[PDB]
C-alpha cells in the first residue's frame, strides 16, 4: 500500500501525424529509397515521426531532431 | 580488377521523386521564377531574382540550381551566374548562405533555399563575408555602399573589376 | 579506327552500349595474358582514366586506345612497359595512387570498404611501405571501418616523408589522427628492433 | 583547485537541503567564492553542465534549501556565462513554479469529487527546458493505474490538446509496515515499489521492466532487506554502478557540443584566413574557442578530418602543414 | 480571419488570427500545432521574411493567405 506518492511527468507536444518530413512522403507508405528497388516508423520525444530510414542518416550527420534542435531519442 | 570474382556468383541466379515534390509543391514569388532546360529532368534548373526593394532593387540575378542524388540528405549545389557586388557572393560566383552548406537539414525544400537566397539580397549581412572589400563597404559606409552597388548593376568600373549591368527590363 | 570498334564490339555486352561487361572485362584481361586483379591491369584502368573497377564505359576505352594509340591487344601490351615507366620521374606517381582510391570504391560512396584498400596496399605500396603489413593488422584490429579519402592520400606521404622507426613523426602534426592512432600503436613494438632492411 | 565538476558538486552540497540548514549569508558568501574560483577555471562547460543537470534534480526534487540563494545563483551565472546559458535554468525554474500551482489547483480539485487514498503531489515540466530522459519500459501494477488514467482526466478539461510522457524512474512514494516484527516507515523509488505483489525472469516480464536495471534494483534492494533465481529507513537510494553511467553519458554530451563549437570555429577562420598552415589554425582555433573552453588538440584535429571529409577545406598540394578552404 | 500556413511536415494548417495581433504570437500558435520552439521559426509571407514585433495589419494579411515556414537564415 502507499499513503504518499509523488510522480514527475512531463508535458509533451501533440502533432498532427501524418507525414515525414524527410521523404515529404506518407509515413504510412514506404519512404523515398525504399520506393526505389522492412521500412517502417520511429519515433522522438518531441512527438515527431520519421521513417526509420531517414532519421537514422540524419542521425549520422549529428543526433539532434532536424525539425526542433532536441536532442534525439527514441520511444 | 580485384572484386570481379565475387561479382560472378551473384550473377548466376528515381529516388526522387523528392525534388518532384519540392517542386510540385512550389510557391514563387513575383520576384522570383525558374527555369528548366530540360523538362524531364528536374535535378538541373534555374532560378532568378529580380529584388523589388532593398539596395539590389530593379535588379537580375540568376542562379544555377544542381542537385545531388543525395537529396534531401545533400545540400544543392547553388551559384551564382552574374556578377554581382554583395559580401556573400564572391565574383567566383560561390554563395555564402547558412542553408545551403552548414545549417542544411533535410526537413527543408527549395523553397526554404529561395527564400535564403532572396533574402541575401534583401538583408545583406557582412558578417563572414565572401568578398571582403563589400563587406567593409557595406560594414561603415552604407551610402558608399548603395552607390557602389548601384554602380555595380548598371555596369562599369569600382576597383579594378569591371561589373557588367544586370539590371531587369 | 574501325578495328577499335570492332575489338570493342566483342567486348560490349549487348545490353549497353557504352558499358563494358564484366565477362568482357576478363576477357580483356585473359588476351593480355595478365591477371585481373593485376597491378598492370590497375595500371591499364588507370591509363584509361576508368571511373571505377571492372567498369569500362565506351568512352574511357575509346579515348584511352586513341590517346595510347593502339589499334590492339598485343600493341596495347607492348605499351604495358611504357606505363610502367612514366611513375619514376616526377609523378604522378602520387597520381596513380590517389586515382586508386575513386577506382577502387563504389561510385555512391564517400568511404573505402577496409578488407579492400588493403588489398590495393598490398598492391601498389608493396616494396615502398615496410610496416605496411603491421599497418593492415592495425585497423583489422583497432579501426573497423571505412578508409577516408585523405587517410589513404596521405598514408604514400607517410610510407615517403617519415623514417621506419618514426623518428621524425609528430603527432601534434597535421597527419590524419588514424595515422596517429597507427603510429603510437606501432613506435612500441617497433623501437626495439633493429632494421636489417 | 577544486575542479570544474567538483566546484559544480561543491555548489549542489551547499544548496541542497541538509539538516545543518546554512545561514543565508553563508550561503551567499559561498557562492561569491564558488563564482570567484569559476573565473580561473579553464573548462566552464563543464561546469555549467553539471550545474544545470544537478538544479534540475534540486528542483524537482524539492531538495533546495534556499530559494533565494538559487535565485542569486542564476543571477550571478547570467552576469558571467551571458544570458543564452541562463535561459534554459530560468524556465526550468519558473516551470516549477506553474508546476505547483497546477499541482495547487488539482488539490483543491481533489477532496470534492473522489478523494481517494494516495495523497497525490505531482510535479510536471516542459516537453521540454528540463534534462531529463524518457522512462524504461514499465507495468504500474494495481491500484496506482487509478489515479494515472484519473490524473489523465483533468488536463482535458483544460487543455485536451497536451500529452504527458511520465517518468517512473524519477517517481517516488512512501510505504509502511506491518508483517515484520518491528515498525518502520520506508519510502522507496517507483520502481522499489512496482516490485511488491518471484524469480526475476518473470519477475522483469511481469513488470516489464529491463533486466539490466531490474538487477541494479534488486542489488540495493537486497543490500537493504530480503536471472531465473527466485525471490524513514529509508529503501529510495542511488545504485553504485549505475549514475556513474550518467556522469560519463554528461561527459560524452560535452564532448559532442565541443566538436560542434570547433567545427564552427575552424570553418570561420578557414573562410576569414583563405589558406593558413595547420600550427597557425589550431593557434587560431584556440585563441577564438579560449573564454568557453581548452580543447584538446587530437580533438581539434578529428575536427579537421571531419571538415575534410564533407569538403569544408583541402590540403593545398606541395604544401606539407597547410590547409585551404573551399567555396 | 483563418489563416493557412504551410509547415515542414508537407502539409498546411489553418489557424486563428486577429488583424491586430503581432506576429510572434502566430509563431506561438504554430509551436502549439506543430511542436516547433517560435523560437526557432522565420516566417516568409510571399517572398519576404516576416518581422517580430510588426503586427499582421501591417503586411495586409487576410484570411486566405498563406504563410511559408523555414528555418533561420544567415548571409556569410
Ligand atoms: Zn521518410
Ligand atoms: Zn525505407
Ligand atoms: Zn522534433
Amino acid at each position: 500500500e502507499v499513503k504518499k506518492w509523488n510522480a514527475v511527468a512531463l508535458w509533451a507536444w501533440d502533432i498532427v501525424v501524418d507525414n515525414c518530413a524527410i521523404c515529404r512522403n506518407h509515413i504510412m507508405d514506404l519512404c523515398i529509397e525504399c520506393q526505389a528497388n522492412e521500412c517502417t516508423v520511429a519515433w522522438g520525444v518531441c512527438n515527431h515521426a520519421f521513417h526509420f530510414h531517414c532519421i537514422s542518416r540524419w542521425l549520422k550527420t549529428r543526433q539532434v531532431c532536424p525539425l526542433d534542435n532536441r536532442e534525439w531519442e527514441f520511444q | 580488377m580485384i572484386k570481379l570474382f565475387s561479382l560472378k556468383q551473384q550473377k548466376k541466379e528515381a529516388a526522387q521523386l523528392r525534388i518532384q515534390k519540392d517542386i510540385n509543391e512550389l510557391n514563387l514569388p513575383k520576384t522570383c521564377d525558374i527555369s528548366f532546360s530540360d523538362p524531364d529532368d528536374l535535378l538541373n534548373f534555374k532560378l532568378v531574382i529580380c529584388p523589388d526593394e532593398g539596395f539590389y532593387k530593379s535588379g537580375k540575378f540568376v542562379f544555377s540550381f544542381k542537385v545531388g542524388q543525395g537529396y534531401p540528405h545533400d545540400p544543392p549545389k547553388v551559384k551564382c551566374e552574374t556578377m554581382v557586388y554583395h559580401p556573400s557572393i564572391d565574383l567566383e560566383g560561390n554563395v555564402s548562405l547558412n542553408i545551403l552548406r552548414e545549417d542544411w537539414k533535410p526537413v527543408l525544400t527549395i523553397n526554404s533555399i529561395i527564400y535564403g537566397l532572396q533574402y541575401l539580397f534583401l538583408e545583406p549581412n557582412p558578417e563572414d563575408p565572401l568578398n571582403k572589400e563589400a563587406a567593409e563597404v557595406l560594414q561603415n559606409n552604407r551610402r558608399l555602399f548603395e552607390q557602389n552597388v548601384q554602380r555595380s548593376m548598371r555596369g562599369g568600373y569600382i576597383g579594378s573589376t569591371y561589373f557588367e549591368r544586370c539590371l531587369k527590363h | 579506327r574501325k578495328k577499335l570498334e570492332q575489338l570493342y564490339n566483342r567486348y560490349k555486352d549487348p545490353q549497353d552500349e557504352n558499358k563494358i561487361g564484366i565477362d568482357g572485362i576478363q576477357q580483356f584481361c585473359d588476351d593480355l595474358a595478365l591477371d585481373p586483379a593485376s597491378i598492370s591491369v590497375l595500371i591499364i584502368a588507370w591509363k584509361f582514366r576508368a571511373a571505377t573497377q571492372c567498369e569500362f564505359s565506351k568512352q574511357e576505352f575509346m579515348d584511352g586506345m586513341t590517346e595510347l594509340g593502339c589499334d590492339s591487344i598485343e600493341k596495347l601490351k607492348a605499351q604495358i612497359p611504357k606505363m610502367e615507366q612514366e611513375l619514376k620521374e616526377p609523378g604522378r606517381f602520387k597520381d596513380f595512387y590517389q586515382f586508386t582510391f575513386n577506382f577502387a570504391k563504389n561510385p555512391g560512396q564517400k568511404g573505402l570498404d577496409l578488407e579492400m584498400a588493403i588489398a590495393y596496399w598490398n598492391l601498389v605500396l608493396n616494396g615502398r611501405f615496410k610496416f605496411l603489413d603491421l599497418w593492415n593488422k592495425f585497423l583489422l584490429e583497432h579501426h573497423k571501418r571505412s578508409i577516408p579519402k585523405d587517410t589513404w592520400n596521405l598514408l604514400l606521404d607517410f610510407s615517403t616523408m617519415i623514417a621506419d622507426d618514426m623518428s621524425n613523426y609528430d603527432e601534434e602534426g597535421a597527419w590524419p589522427v588514424l595515422i596517429d592512432d597507427f603510429v603510437e600503436f606501432a613506435r612500441p613494438q617497433i623501437a626495439g628492433t633493429k632494421s636489417t632492411t | 583547485s577544486k575542479s570544474p565538476e567538483e566546484l559544480a558538486r561543491y555548489c549542489d552540497s551547499l544548496l541542497k537541503k541538509s539538516s545543518k540548514n546554512p545561514e543565508e549569508a553563508e550561503l551567499e558568501d559561498t557562492l561569491n567564492q564558488v563564482m570567484e574560483k569559476f573565473k580561473k577555471i579553464e573548462d566552464k562547460d563543464v561546469f555549467q553542465k553539471f550545474y544545470a543537470k544537478m538544479l534540475a534534480k534540486r528542483l524537482v526534487h524539492q531538495n533546495s534549501a534556499s530559494d533565494d540563494a538559487e535565485a542569486s545563483m542564476i543571477s550571478k551565472l547570467k552576469q558571467a556565462c551571458g544570458f543564452e546559458y541562463t535561459s534554459k535554468l530560468q524556465r526550468m525554474f519558473q516551470d516549477i513554479g506553474v508546476s505547483k500551482d497546477l499541482n495547487e489547483q488539482f488539490k483543491k480539485h481533489l477532496t470534492n469529487s473522489e478523494p481517494l487514498d494516495l495523497d497525490f503531489s505531482i510535479q510536471v515540466l516542459s516537453s521540454g527546458s528540463w534534462p531529463f530522459q524518457q522512462s524504461c519500459t514499465f507495468a504500474l501494477p494495481s491500484e496506482l493505474e487509478r489515479s494515472y488514467q484519473r490524473f489523465t482526466a483533468f488536463y482535458a478539461s483544460r487543455h485536451s490538446g497536451r500529452k504527458l510522457t511520465w517518468l517512473y524512474q524519477l517517481s517516488k512514494g512512501e510505504l509502511v509496515t506491518n508483517c515484520f516484527k518491528n515498525r518502520y516507515t520506508l519510502q522507496a523509488s517507483t520502481f522499489q515499489m512496482a516490485i511488491l505483489l518471484y524469480t526475476v525472469q518473470q519477475l522483469t516480464d511481469s513488470t516489464q521492466i529491463k533486466m539490466d536495471i531490474l538487477a541494479q534494483v534488486l542489488q540495493i534492494l537486497l543490500k537493504s532487506k530480503l536471472p531465473d533465481t527466485l525471490i524513514r529507513v529509508n529503501i529510495n537510494v542511488p545504485m553504485k554502478t549505475e549514475q556513474k553511467q550518467e556522469q560519463e553519458t554528461t561527459h560524452k554530451n560535452i564532448e559532442e557540443d565541443r566538436k560542434l563549437l570547433i567545427q564552427a570555429a575552424i570553418v570561420r577562420i578557414m573562410r576569414m584566413r583563405k589558406v593558413l598552415k595547420h600550427q597557425q589554425l589550431l593557434g587560431e582555433v584556440l585563441t577564438q574557442l579560449s573564454s568557453r573552453f581548452k580543447p584538446r588538440v587530437p580533438v581539434i584535429k578529428k575536427c579537421i578530418d571531419i571538415l575534410i571529409e564533407k569538403e569544408y577545406l583541402e590540403r593545398v598540394d606541395g604544401e606539407k602543414d597547410t590547409y585551404s578552404y573551399l567555396a | 480571419m483563418l489563416i493557412k500556413v504551410k509547415t515542414l511536415t508537407g502539409k498546411e494548417i489553418e489557424i486563428d488570427i486577429e488583424p491586430t495581433d503581432k506576429v510572434e504570437r502566430i509563431k506561438e500558435r504554430v509551436e502549439e500545432k506543430e511542436g516547433i520552439p517560435p523560437q526557432q521559426q522565420r516566417l516568409i509571407y510571399s517572398g519576404k521574411q516576416m518581422n517580430d514585433e510588426k503586427t499582421a495589419a501591417d503586411y495586409k494579411i487576410l484570411g486566405g493567405s498563406v504563410l511559408h515556414l523555414v528555418l533561420a537564415l544567415r548571409g556569410g
